[PDB]
């Protein structure tokens, strides 16, 4: 069955348009500055930062998922 | 308590920084995030929907099958990204407002100048109402400053409050 071969290149795929996709916008979404100087500015800023942090490693698990589901198609097969 | 603070320190922190455009480029990409993500949804359901029937197999269906906690979760997290976006903006017009709202630093200082002009010619008494009359203007630019400040932590707080944490994904067994 080539079939399950070709649906592991796919899955891969959408591995690398995830990563890429999160990637080239980390340095929009982690570098989030404080409006002012502020304690609300700072804080909202931070959290924001730490929250755009915690989502790029939220898509590095799924990339992990997808390429263990390819695996699962390659090597079950 | 932005309220312990003086009307020149919160008026002053609140001027201070480069406002919003940084917040606004963020808000910007999680967008094309949501987008990206969007489309990575679709081309996965085609990867396990549209490209598959051509093949068939109890094998091709439990793998189709063990994949649908995964699609849930992406679609779960699509919803979740197109949040992001909307706090952002609320934020940052939470903060135009203190920006707007906040008491100019040159009317506190032109405040504290004419008062103690005052006190400086008020050896005979005849200015003692209008030094009151300063005293209570700079009480109540404290009392704004703190006041807007306030709305503004309120505001930014609820805003997130709303940004909810980043569930991990289930396995593809
Ligand atoms: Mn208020």
């Amino acid at each position: 069955p080539e079939a399950l071969t070709v649906a592991a290149t796919e899955v891969r795929r959408i591995r690398d348009r995830a990563i890429q996709s999160d990637a080239q916008v980390a340095p929009m979404t982690t570098a989030v500055r404080p409006p002012a100087a502020d304690l609300v500015s700072e804080k909202a800023a931070t959290f924001l930062v730490e929250y755009a942090r915690k989502y790029r490693q939220t898509i590095a698990a799924a990339a992990v998922v997808l390429e263990e589901f390819a695996h699962a198609l390659t090597t079950g097969a | 308590a932005f309220e312990a603070y003086p009307p020149e320190v919160n008026s002053a922190n609140i001027y201070a920084g480069p406002g919003p455009d940084s917040m606004l480029a963020a808000a910007r990409a999680w967008r094309s995030l949501d987008v990206e993500m969007t489309a990575v949804q679709r081309s996965f359901n085609r990867t396990l929907l549209s490209l598959m029937d051509a093949w068939a197999g109890p094998v091709v269906m439990q793998l189709m099958e063990a994949a649908k906690p995964f699609v849930r979760w992406l679609t779960d997290l699509c919803v979740q990204l197109s949040e992001v976006e909307r706090q952002i903006h609320e934020i940052v017009r939470a903060y135009e407002w203190a920006h707007h709202d906040m008491v100019p630093l040159a009317q506190i200082y032109n405040n504290r100048a004419e008062r103690q002009i005052l006190i400086d010619n008020n050896a005979l008494g005849q200015f003692t109402a209008q030094i009151a009359d300063l005293d209570q203007e700079y009480d109540d630019f404290w009392d704004e400053d703190g006041e807007v400040m306030r709305d503004y932590r309120l505001r930014v707080s609820d805003a997130l409050s709303k940004l909810t944490p980043w569930k991990a994904p289930p396995p593809i067994a």
